[PDB]
RNA sequence: UUAAUUUAUUAAUGCAAACACCUGCAUUAAAAAUUUCGGUUCGGAGCAGAACCCAACCUCCGAGCAGUACAUGCUAAGACUUCACCAGUCAAAGCGAACCUCAAUUGAUCCAAUAACUUGACGGAACAAGUUACCCUAGGGGCGCAAUCCUAUUCUAGAGUCCAUAUCAACAAUAGGGUUUACGACCUCUGUUGGAUCAGGACAUCCCGAUGGUGCAGCCGCUAUUAAAGGUUCGUUUGUUCAACGAUUAAAGUCCUACGUGAU
């Protein structure tokens, strides 16, 4: 079998289509 | 380059290499060899094409072979299906088709391939300078023939466009035809083909010699030399025949009887 | 069918490219694609051959589709891997995967020990991280030791030939590879000996297994004759060559004769190559003896079909897809039921259309075999 | 005629014809040809089993040429397996001032029959060979020699160690080698016993052997090549060589 | 028995021992003796001009190295264990510190040496033919006729595009082949290469036909399309469909047909 994340996994939403558009940490503040 | 090998050029250098009547028909034969080409360029054969696989191309020496021949290049499988050999010769060649005491060597009839080579480097071994043969449809520069061989058919002066009827005429100078049998007893020792010019007349190992060439040898001035053979077998080879004529003749014209 | 695992058009234009050999999914094919695309660590036993490679891919591509490119930075490993115990094999399969990428985003690299390490540790090979990536297990442990791969980067694993992979001599150093736990793994064989499945469990948690075909000893396949050689071993080479002179009929009809011959020990394949090559019949001999250059132009040309007659050692029995198998003898008998089963399943691995012809000897140490013939 | 293309006699035909390690095991040799074959029995080959071909024993003269040998007509499949021939015959496999051919090391088949028919015309008292991996048994040495190797003192178990103890008698070992000049006429292998030693064609002269020539009270004999070929055929070699010794054994110099 | 192995024993040699005879050791045989005949080589520049790779019996420099070392600290819980020990390993807390050059310069197991450390050129089961239609014990299962095949077929039901009768055909039915089964015991104890022959099929046409381009002025050609309607020889060497030889032809094309066709 295989076992997901029960509730959202990270880094989900904020991949898109270009990721390269991300802001990015610049900063490691 | 000639990289399809059903390409009409190569289907037509295969059939001509394949078929010597097709060498015939087209005046043009085939030789396999940078240095069988270049023994060819040098006994005076005028090359009209250039065949240089992917590894005689790449030597570029070969390229200078041609001396003004097409030069085509060739892919390794149009090389091994138009090469009659098994391993194809990277540079070839499609080409139109007497010293004092010189040692003259006629073969009648059909020979093999094999028995041709080893005549012939049994001559360069002796060192005869004149070789006469059967009619032009024949060819030296066969893979077989030329792997018989073994580069001394190419590094010898033989006419291979001497034929049957123009023997008698290209050998009708002062010396002494002789008919080598097993019937022939003089014998072989015993011949003067050393002292004088000799014009030797051979028939093949099963084709045999021919009665009106065994007639003309005595009528000629010579006398019908015969090998004494001590054991039980009748025949040997031709070509071992010939090699030991060819040995006592050395031999006899070194100085000995 | 294929359409139902939502292949991609890059996908769904080479499956149209593999067509007329595939029209549909096989039903084992249709029971492994989308299980594998849900993502479950499973192990699959099947025929060889029957598209389970591709049914493999398919969903390791899909999965992929859903990787982000950033786990693809340089000096990384891949995330994407196989396993296969003979480098033919792993040759075998990295073909077959630069054809599927030609039109797809991943990266298809091999690494096998015996060949140059330069070119395998390349900048654009090792360096640069590809997305598929086919290793044998010394040339990965090496490069592994050596800090010249990694094993956190992997999310997809692909264990073919897991039975072979399951050798005590293959054991060790797939535990060695064994690295994120959390990577979905899939296991693919012919059939699985029990003793080698519980040794997955010391790696598993609750997995799933596909089976094929009849869950019995499925020895004989129903589109492959089989024969029992009831004679002595003295002349049964020269009944082999008898069997040559009926091969002989397969030289005349122009059906096809390449003939594949199975031999133990890689001495006697060179003893038997020596006698045939002797006996004028055009052979080629690889072992796991042959040098790599050797091995490898062998193998191409027996992927080519050059040479109608090659004998193979115990390095190749098992995993062979060759087109236009027809001829099979098993010159030596495989010392395991299974190893003679994977012998005759190497050929005819076009499926269950393309046909073949499979003579087998008989020896004493056999003759407990013939029980297993039954 | 048998029924099966594979018969145990055409299996057993084709493994030891078709290959020459299976000939020595087997311990047989193949007269390939009618006037092969012929030349054989006269040669003082005896078969000990008989294959005619289909349209050979049509003309039957050839089984006039068995006088008890095992006769099996032979149909389509033997005689073309055993091509390589329907006249097929499995068979089985120091004097004063003696004459001994030494080919040195391994050598085809064809040109080994050539030097075999050559010495068999000279009349050489002796043939030497190589060590076990020298095989006169082969079809092709058969077909090449003319069946004379039957009539010839031939043993290719020699080796380079027990050929010189097989040899150790007042016998000038004479070097023959395109780079010897003395000449091979110029030499005294006629007058008294001499052991000529001939290299392999893909092998050469051994340098111990060609030491132990010029040691053993003989001298490096070479022919003269006035043409631009390096080297010449060892058969053609070895055959000038015994012709020469022959003549000056007859009476020249 | 030329399966395998010996060789107790002879017979030869040869070597020993003793001065032709005896004994011992090797080899060879003859004869024996013991046991088998199963089941269902490696790098730098170019060819390879800007992420990889790239080829040549490619174009040039190179390599089987050389030089330089051997906190790489101490203490200290708790674990692994070469299936014993020995030997080896992992490692938390503490004391005391930080916070190889080369350009290639190399290769693999295996058998070696070495007590070992060390030094040498991608899977590695102990072995034995064929017959018993003589084996031996013990286990497992002409004459009579046509009941059957039988054919100058009747009624025509019916198929056969229509059309029972071009042809076929069932039900029953005039009947009477001695070739097949027994009934009675009548006179009694999946064959095979050429070839001969016959050839059928394909064009991927060797020639001929029709064309296009041509480095096609013309004659000869080459290429490509269409065309199977037609043919594609005779002999020599060799039994070889191939090959060499001569005369040829407009051409002497190729294969398939169980690499066609032997129930002669
Ligand atoms: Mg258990
Ligand atoms: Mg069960």
């Amino acid at each position: 079998r295989r076992t997901p994340p029960l509730g959202p996994m990270p880094n989900s939403d904020i991949d898109l289509s270009n990721l390269e558009r991300l802001e990015k940490y610049r900063s490691f503040d | 380059d000639k990289a399809y090998p059903g390409d009409r050029r190569l289907s037509s250098v295969m059939t001509i290499v394949k078929s010597r009547p097709f060498r015939e028909k087209q005046g043009k034969i085939l030789l396999e060899g940078r240095r069988l080409i270049s023994d060819a360029l040098k006994a005076g054969a005028v090359p009209k094409m250039f065949f240089f696989s992917r590894l005689e191309y790449l030597k570029e020496l070969p390229v200078d072979k041609l001396k003004g021949v097409s030069l085509i290049k060739v892919k390794f499988e149009d090389i091994k299906d138009w090469s009659d050999l098994v391993t194809p010769q990277g540079i070839m060649g499609i080409f139109a088709k007497q010293h004092s005491l010189p040692l003259l060597l006629i073969c009648d009839n059909l020979r093999d391939p094999g028995n041709l080579g080893t005549i012939l480097r049994s001559a360069a071994g002796a060192g005869c300078s004149k070789v006469l043969l059967t009619k032009g449809c024949v060819d030296a520069w066969e893979p077989k023939v030329l792997r018989a061989g073994m580069g001394a058919h190419f590094r010898m002066p033989i006419i291979n466009n001497l034929e049957w009827e123009t023997v008698p005429n290209y050998l009708p100078p002062d010396t002494r035809v002789y008919v080598a049998d097993n019937c022939g007893l003089v014998q072989s020792y015993d011949s003067d083909w050393t002292e004088a010019p000799a014009a030797v007349v051979i028939g093949g190992e099963t084709y045999g010699v021919s009665l009106e060439s065994l007639q003309l040898a005595e009528s000629t001035g010579g006398k019908r030399l015969l090998i004494p053979v001590v054991p039980g077998v009748d025949s040997l080879n031709s070509a071992m025949a010939a090699s030991i004529l060819l040995f006592e003749g050395k031999r006899q014209l070194r100085g000995r009887a | 069918s294929f359409a139902d695992l939502g292949l991609e058009p890059r996908v769904l234009h080479a499956l149209q490219e593999a067509a007329p050999e595939v029209v549909q999914p096989t039903t084992v094919q249709s029971s492994t694609i989308p299980s594998l695309l849900r993502g479950r660590h499973v192990v699959c036993a099947a025929e060889t051959g029957s598209g389970k490679t591709l049914s493999y891919l398919l969903p390791l591509l899909q999965r992929l589709l859903g990787q982000p490119s950033l786990d693809s930075l340089p000096i990384p490993a891949p995330r994407g891997l196989v396993l296969v115990p003979s480098r033919e094999l792993a040759q075998q399969v990295r073909a077959v995967a630069q054809p599927l990428g030609r039109s797809l985003g991943l990266l298809v690299r091999d690494l096998e020990g015996g060949h140059g390490m330069r070119r395998i540790r390349l900048q654009l090979s090792r360096q640069p991280s590809a997305d598929v990536l086919v290793a044998t297990p010394g040339a990965l442990w090496k490069a592994l030791k050596s800090r010249l791969i990694s094993l956190e980067q992997l999310s997809f694993l692909v264990l073919d030939e897991a039975d072979t992979l399951l050798d005590e001599s293959f054991l060790e150093l797939v535990d060695y590879i064994l690295f994120n736990p959390k990577a979905q793994l899939v296991l693919v064989g012919a059939t699985f000996p029990e003793g080698v499945g519980q040794l997955l469990n010391k790696v598993a948690s609750p997995d799933a297994v596909t089976t094929i075909t009849s869950s019995k000893l499925h020895c004989i396949m129903p589109h492959v004759k089989q024969t029992f050689l009831r004679l002595k071993g003295a002349d049964k080479v020269a009944e082999l060559v008898h069997i040559l002179k009926h091969r002989d009929r397969a030289e005349r009809t122009g059906p096809s004769g390449t003939v594949l011959v199975f031999c133990n020990s890689s001495s006697t394949v060179n003893w038997l190559g020596y006698i045939l090559d002797d006996h004028k019949i055009q052979h080629l001999r690889l072992q796991g003896q042959m040098p790599a250059l050797m091995r490898v132009g062998i193998f191409q040309s027996f992927q080519k079909s050059s040479r109608d007659i090659l004998l193979c050692t115990d390095i190749a029995s098992r995993g062979l897809d060759s087109t236009g198998v027809e001829l099979v003898v098993n010159y030596d008998f495989p010392p395991t039921l299974q190893d003679y089963i994977h012998r005759a399943g190497r050929v005819g691995r076009v499926g269950s259309e393309v046909p073949g012809t499979v003579i087998s000897f008989v020896t004493h140490p056999w003759d407990v075999s013939l029980v297993q013939k039954i």
